[PDB]
């Protein structure tokens, strides 16, 4: 048993998890009312990775759903799918309205609805025979998912300090600072709880999403629902060796293991190549295995912003490369040979780098059993540049005198502004100090 | 002559047929200005009636797939789940009652990781 209770949380974080369940039904080879396609057991090996085990071929999602908005969770319960959901192991059906639209609203609501919020992950762990852990799919954008998501980071690591913690933190829009001007306060606050109550995070930056989303999809402008599509593909790409077989990192607590050098350097660069709409005219003649994994380590698929002027001033140490489908698996090691020759992988200046490669056979589903997929989950020392970008915006903002008495509306009547400044500059240094 | 008479022994130790040919037995050879062709064409012909026999019915092609599938550990997801159940059995300083418990724990994770054919995978016997 490798039972994950995913905690999908937030105003954007519910919506990115709505399409996360829509991604799984077409690739498990199943219709949401029962096993009626028999490609379901032959194609996908583990139909209870993010579901309960069959009790008559009925499946219950291991997602729980709290938000301060009732509109986001009603956008799951009124969708073409609805009996796939079962709201009595998920969420008690009807969850009220918030105060709301503050970080400090969702943060005290953990403290008074602490009995009920930790009694709904024990109504789905009543079919787990040994729980793996919790993956916190909570958005640092909105104060809704970030309020309740900052609570569950503390409390899941002291009543469950033996279980996995690891988050899909998708950050506020950095361009903005005239829309979401509450961005430096609420973003940094959740990051304090991630650097000492979590050992890995997977960070995603939202301004870097739209760099890849109009270079590959070629849409006029990415909207909110055309930005949730790009996100649901990299969630379902990241957990493939837990539902399909590999010999390498076949546990998620395997996957995570090879990507953390040290606590306070674990902020992971994600990259994911195949989102082009004329991939289809190049899957018919085969673009060779030798050069469909020498284009992931080159930035033109990245989701985490970095310069082009600081990529030889930093060095990767551990880089994970999950290939999906059959690719011709015997020149995959001939391809990673050509990585050192180019020097697309950098090596630390006191040791060697490591490129963990894994592979898997896949269920019948034509955008993935005929079209090679490459997911990179790197761990690069260039990640402080984001922290230099937020820090330079955080100390400038506190000199506006904005949100130092308008953030104080609720459950902050004390000074913790300079703690946040200090915990970001300790992070930035223990990253930089690692490499000589 | 040696090898033909081995393939004819495979059939004598099979029950589905006791012979290779059913179209070389309408012919009789008895040659000596052409022994070389008759012996050889009765040899590949016995070989061709045994090559389709393994591929079809005996399903050698699925047989060597499965033998390759477990031992290299390419049903990996299953073998890391069941190894976590195994490391709990190494907690006991070895006994004789180990494998009878482990072939029990074999069918636990087999349905957890929901492998493509669970009765074909009940042939993995766990030795001590």
């Amino acid at each position: 048993p490798r039972e994950i209770i995913t905690l999908q949380l937030g105003q954007c974080g519910n919506q990115i998890g709505f399409e996360f369940w829509k991604q799984l039904c077409a690739e498990h080879g199943i219709s949401p009312e029962g096993i009626v396609e028999e490609f379901a057991t032959e194609g996908t090996d583990r139909k209870d990775v993010f579901f309960y085990q069959a009790d008559d071929e009925h499946y219950i999602p291991r997602a729980v759903l709290l938000d301060l908005e009732p509109r986001v969770i009603h956008s799951i319960l009124n969708s073409p799918y609805a009996n796939l959901y079962n709201p009595e192991n998920i969420y008690l059906s009807e969850h009220g309205g918030g105060a709301g639209n503050n970080w400090a609203s969702g943060f005290s609501q953990g403290e008074k609805i602490h009995e009920d919020i930790f009694d709904i992950i024990d109504r789905e762990a009543d079919g787990s025979d040994s729980l793996e852990g919790f993956v916190l799919c909570h958005s640092i954008a909105g104060g809704t998912g970030s309020g309740l998501g900052s609570y569950l980071l503390e409390r899941l690591n002291d009543r469950y300090p033996k279980k996995l913690v690891q988050t899909y933190s998708v950050f506020p829009n950095q361009d903005e600072m005239s829309h979401v001007v509450v961005q430096p306060y609420n973003s940094l606050l959740t990051l304090k709880r991630l650097t000492q109550n979590a050992d890995c995070v997977v960070v995603l930056d939202n301004t870097a999403l739209n760099r890849i989303a109009t270079d590959r999809l070629h849409i006029q402008n990415p909207s909110f629902s055309q930005i949730n599509q790009l996100v649901s593909t990299i969630m379902s790409a990241s957990t493939t060796t837990l539902r399909y077989p590999g010999y390498m990192n076949n546990d998620l607590i395997g996957l995570i293991a090879s990507l953390i050098p040290t606590p306070r350097l674990h902020f992971l660069m994600t990259g994911y190549t195949p989102l082009t709409t004329d991939q289809s005219v190049a899957s018919v003649r085969k673009t060779t295995v030798l050069d469909v994994m020498r284009r992931l380590l080159q930035p033109k698929n990245v989701m985490v912003s970095t310069g082009r002027d600081r990529q030889t001033n930093h060095c990767y140490i551990a880089i994970l490369n999950i290939i999906q489908g059959e690719v011709d698996p015997t020149q995959v090691h001939k391809s990673l040979q050509r990585i050192r020759e180019r020097k697309l992988a950098n090596f630390i200046p006191w040791g060697p780098a490591s490129i963990q490669v894994a592979l898997s056979r896949k269920s019948p589903y034509l955008p993935s059993a005929h079209r090679v997929s490459g997911l990179m989950m790197a761990n690069h020392t260039n990640i402080s540049s984001l922290f230099e970008r937020t820090c330079r915006q955080y100390d400038k903002l506190r000199k506006r005198e904005a949100f130092l008495e308008q953030f104080r509306k609720e459950d902050i009547f004390k000074d913790n502004f300079d703690e946040l400044d200090n915990s970001r500059e300790i992070v930035q240094q223990l990253i930089d100090e690692y490499h000589a | 002559i040696l090898s033909t008479g081995k393939y004819l022994n495979v059939v004598r130790e099979c029950g589905h047929d006791v012979t290779c040919p059913d179209a070389k037995e309408i012919t009789y050879t008895l040659k000596e200005q052409a022994y070389v062709e008759r012996i050889e064409k009765a040899y590949n012909y016995a070989s061709k009636v045994l090559l389709d026999f393994l591929m079809e019915e005996e399903e050698l092609v699925a047989h060597l797939r499965s033998i390759k599938h477990y031992f290299l550990m390419d049903q990996g997801d299953f073998f890391v789940h069941f190894m976590d159940l195994t490391e709990e059995e190494l907690k006991k300083p070895v006994d004789d009652i180990i494998p009878t418990r482990l072939e029990a724990l074999l069918e636990l994770a087999l349905r957890m990781s929901t492998a493509n054919t669970d009765p074909f995978k009940d042939d993995l016997k766990i030795e001590l």
